[PDB]
């Protein structure tokens, strides 16, 4: 049941991984992973009905 | 459009009502995300829904208000502005739990000679600050809803001091936003500008938001309107110049569970 | 072990 | 797919320009802003971008633990006017001040909740005495079940709440608790009441709280110190830290400017002038 | 064009430097040749050119001017009016030769209620005529470079009569371009017309024009932009009216040959 | 592809030479260093060579705790003219002269961060009291963060800054951290100013130190006890040991040769003669 | 996710081995390999633009 | 696991 | 694995 991820590597002293095996039955138990997804800000930044093109005028 | 068609012109339509504008700076829709149906996957409450459809989807206009050189701004909340709305407000007081999005459209025209900018903001769950210093979270229910009047800003708290017999009241200050945070940035909420040289209207498409799928429609507003003065209105050189603020507002998609006898609240 | 030991 | 350390996008080369495009004007009114980058009203070089936004995702913005509270109880003889001291704490976020301002750069959340104990004693009178090592007790009391009356009573059993009992001396004390509201997330604003005023009912009896849902949240922690007491009187505090564990967050807001006055949004006279004194031509 | 796109709407961008405008008449490249670096079938000094790019090929701003009812007129020679404008003007002193091309942006905007019409012309060696009537091709070298404050045209031949210590000025009649040919047919000359109700700027781009591929720039001027009013400034009522003039200049595709040390002019 | 521990070059027989090849003359006028070996001046037999270089590597050098700071707090009464005595540090590897002459044989570096903390307490009085088992906050505050006034106030509640938890008595405590240089490398000599003092505007404005960048740096540690102060005082003591792992440097430079005197390269009077007697012509 | 190296075997009682594994997310959590690589030192010690032959004159 | 054990 | 283990 172990799970292997790799690191994203700083300052270097191939790929370097590291381990993680959950312990517990319960999925609050275990640790934050930080393997998060982005998003884009669209929703917030361009909320217009209407899509926009940066090079044409806002209003037209 | 070569064949005519324009961001500035736009017709709304929903039920037996009609919206037209021809200075538009756009619409809006929140988060992106439009009006919808609770889902089979997201329903809470077993029963069968009432959905009202044309008779209350459809757009109410509030009281028309006035904006001159001293407002402060003005703010409502939904559902309870609607409260009194023709079938909207009976389906919402004759069931327990209930849910709408919005088709909000603010009106205010003026002349090319006039300037001025109203921000129009809306917020999801627009807790306002209260009057007293010596107690807090105690506005009343009939203070906390204006109901389709609404409420306004100021530009100053001033504390409520008759302690024996407290007013019981908002003291929403203008650059705080009436809750504590900087006016300059409620522009992380949904947003339009009413610039009188630009625009004369601002559409905004609201989703029902809420951290259930469905709830008391009486007890909680979900969203809160607000409408603020970002630049001071301007004329020719008339020291009291006046233009006037329309409010049209249109529930969508909205649905109700949970039948029973009236709610007669208290509201005075 | 081969599936279990799942990688990322 | 693209991932909160995946690097930023690559500036790229552009020359001069005289045409009809537009990227530097535009209409805020629309609600939208203007997604410029520096190509657009400059004369870009080629950089390849390294910079990654790893570190401000929203779970690593919240990824420490913070104070939510210190409990403060000791282990002295009960005498007929003063008892020894348990104490008791309603589970909240928002008795201090910093994690509280960071969970309201949003409307609602979601998450599994770390609790971290520290566990500090020390000797408040001038005597010589001792205490051998305390073992504390922190039972969580959820809403509905008997609260403690004494330091001894009952409740202390724990037959079904949930304790902890801490060892002095050694690591401090950690669990995890998972998303336990009976939302489909935590609400961190309320605009409403949980109570509707009917006509028909006399006021009194209608009126609650604006902005308070449930009365009674996430119930409550206990704490008490087990041993019986030394002659020696002991004090000792607990700091509970807090950290959010796989959180999701919804509808931004703007954060709180001024001085938090109680668990609402609530703002004091006299705390209301934060900016400061700058004028407009001075760099 | 049907998303939007037209001939009054510009974005010129060069170096760290944009200029935008939303009341344009189009662009004009003179005698339809955009500026170019010099060719190697062209090319005349032998050695590896300076060629600044970006440090030099961006837009200056000039002195803003003022327009009125009794304005006769303006001119500026190049690249005289930029020989001080930052990275351009040292490049420009370091090196014995050196050729540009430049696009010219000429602002002035007003507005619905004023009327008046501006003519921008630019000449290629815009030879002025001197204020003497007993000495000809006299003018001082100090007087005929104005750098980037320009000079003016008179509406009237005075000649200069001090003769022990002549003025050794130019003396430009506007009616005659000052240089002994009528200004109504100055429009043979690249030109744009900035007409108070149709536009608010004038654009040229003008490539390098000499008898030589390459020349000193100290020494010799190769473009003269002259400014009339082809009709007068007037606006409401107002018997004494304004508005200002911007000249913005930006040097295109230029390059020196000859570097030693600086030159330092007597322009004094 | 040769490492740190591959053994090194065997040397090769040789015999007579009578030749116009010149290995012993030179020229280094040039700036280069003769390359030579033994059996380019003297007859050579043949060796296995088996010793390698595997200690003296970079890492190998600097893979060492070495004591940066001695940070001191206590836990006694905060009284009207004296406090209950935190520790506040600024970062830096120049308190200390080993280490720092260690990193000053190089110009630049680029490393990961091990900070191993060692906490001793001791009785400051010939009282009799005692004391329970102490617990320590070491907070890291960033340059821009609150920076603590007193032992207990807000900032302690640490809700962004890392801070460790140490119980008196445990293992010292030990944490690491990344390269979070703003430059692509550290630079231990800097030969400029933050500063351009402008002409047209006055002197006093346009100053600055010679030779230092970013006023803060790295921001500081700050040392608690966090226990309520007992009757009796103790002092504590907190000393730091620094080690540079996964490290890289760059730029030779010839070792400190007089004692340290100050953040830069000054030097003090009278401590600027190094090298002793010993004659020409003495063994 | 096991790493498995090497020793060089100094006093003796086939190769030895010991093994590795990372149990932290961030590669400065790692502890030190010393996998390290040697260069040769011309950079420093011969940095001349005329590459030099040992056996003939220095200068010519 | 043969992969995962990555040798050296 | 097989490699890894070595058996004595
Ligand atoms: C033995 C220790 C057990 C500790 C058990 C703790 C369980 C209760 C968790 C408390 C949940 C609090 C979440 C924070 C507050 C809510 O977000 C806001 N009031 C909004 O709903
Ligand atoms: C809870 C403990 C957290 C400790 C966090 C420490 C973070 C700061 C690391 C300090 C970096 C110092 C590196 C040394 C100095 C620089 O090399 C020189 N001044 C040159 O740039
Ligand atoms: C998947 O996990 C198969 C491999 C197991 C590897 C050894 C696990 C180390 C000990 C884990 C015990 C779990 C404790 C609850
Ligand atoms: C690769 O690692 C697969 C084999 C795993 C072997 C057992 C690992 C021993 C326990 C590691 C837990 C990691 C702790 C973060």
């Amino acid at each position: 049941g172990a799970q292997v991820s790799s690191q994203k590597v700083g300052a270097h002293e191939s790929t370097i991984n590291y381990t993680t095996i959950n312990y517990y039955r319960d999925s609050a138990s275990n640790a934050a992973s930080k393997q998060d997804f982005s998003q884009d800000p669209s929703k917030f930044t361009e909320p217009i009905k209407d899509v926009l093109i940066k090079t044409a005028p806002m209003l037209n | 459009e070569a064949c005519g068609y324009s961001d500035r012109v736009l017709q709304l339509t929903l039920g037996n009502s009609t919206i037209t504008t021809q200075e538009a700076a756009n619409s809006v829709v929140a988060y992106g995300r439009w009006p919808e149906y609770l889902r089979d996957s997201e329903a809470n409450p077993v029963d069968q829904p009432t959905e009202p459809d044309v008779a209350a989807c459809r757009f109410y206009t509030l009281d028309t208000v006035s904006w001159t050189k001293e407002s402060r701004g003005w703010w409502w909340k939904l559902p309870d502005a609607l409260r009194d709305m023709g079938l909207f407000g009976q389906n919402m007081y004759y069931h327990y739990l209930g849910r709408s999005g919005y088709t909000v459209h603010v009106q205010c025209n003026a002349s090319k000679f006039h300037q001025g900018a109203l921000g129009v903001f809306a917020v999801p769950e627009m807790c306002l600050a209260g009057d007293s210093n010596t107690t807090t979270m105690h506005t009343s229910y009939q203070n906390a809803n204006p109901g389709e009047k609404g409420g306004t800003f100021t530009g100053t708290f001033t504390p409520d001091n008759n302690q024996t017999s407290p007013a019981r009241r908002f003291c929403p200050v203008d650059y705080l936003l009436g809750n504590g945070t900087l006016l300059g940035n409620a522009f992380v909420f949904p947003h339009q500008i009413i610039n009188l040289r630009t625009n004369n209207c601002a559409t905004l498409v609201l989703p029902y938001v809420n951290s259930l799928s469905i709830d008391s429609m009486v007890k909680h507003n979900n969203w809160g309107i607000a409408i603020l003065p970002l630049a001071p209105l301007n004329f020719a050189s008339e020291s009291s110049p006046e233009i006037p603020i329309t409010l049209t507002i249109a529930p969508m998609c909205c649905e109700f569970n949970g039948l029973r006898n009236i709610t007669l609240p208290r509201l005075q | 072990a081969a599936a279990a030991s799942s990688s990322t | 797919a693209a991932t909160s350390r995946d690097a930023l996008p690559n500036t790229e080369a552009s020359g001069p320009t005289h045409s009809k495009e537009i990227p530097a004007l535009t209409a805020v009114e629309t609600g939208a802003t203007n997604p410029l980058v520096p190509s657009d009203t400059v004369q870009t070089r080629h950089v390849v971008q390294h910079r990654s936004r790893s570190e401000s995702s929203i779970e690593s913005f919240f990824a420490r633990g913070a104070c939510v509270t210190i409990m403060t109880v000791d282990n002295s003889a009960s005498t007929t006017n003063k008892d020894k001291l348990f104490a008791v704490w309603k589970i909240t976020y928002k008795d201090t001040v910093q994690l509280r301002r960071k969970l309201e750069f949003f409307t609602y959340s979601r998450f599994d909740m770390e609790l971290t104990f520290v566990v500090t004693a020390n000797f408040t009178e001038t005597n010589n005495g001792h205490a051998l090592n305390q073992v504390y007790q922190i039972m969580y009391v959820p809403p509905g079940a008997p609260v403690p009356e004494k330091w001894d009573d009952y409740t202390w059993q724990t037959s079904s709440n949930p304790s902890i009992f801490y060892t002095y001396g050694t690591a401090p004390a950690r669990i995890s608790v998972p998303y336990v509201g009976i939302s489909n997330a935590y609400s961190h604003f309320y605009d409403g009441f949980s109570k509707v005023p009917l006509k028909d009912q006399s006021a009194a009896l209608g009126d609650s709280l604006y902005g308070a849902a449930s009365l009674n949240d996430f119930g409550i922690l206990a704490v008490r110190v087990v041993n019986d007491h030394n002659p020696t009187k002991v004090t000792s505090k607990i700091r509970v830290y807090l950290k959010p564990k796989h959180i999701r967050v919804w509808c931004p807001r703007p954060p709180r400017a001024v001085a938090y006055y109680g668990p609402g949004v609530d703002y004091k006279d006299g705390t209301l002038t934060p900016l400061s004194t700058k004028d407009l031509t001075t760099y």
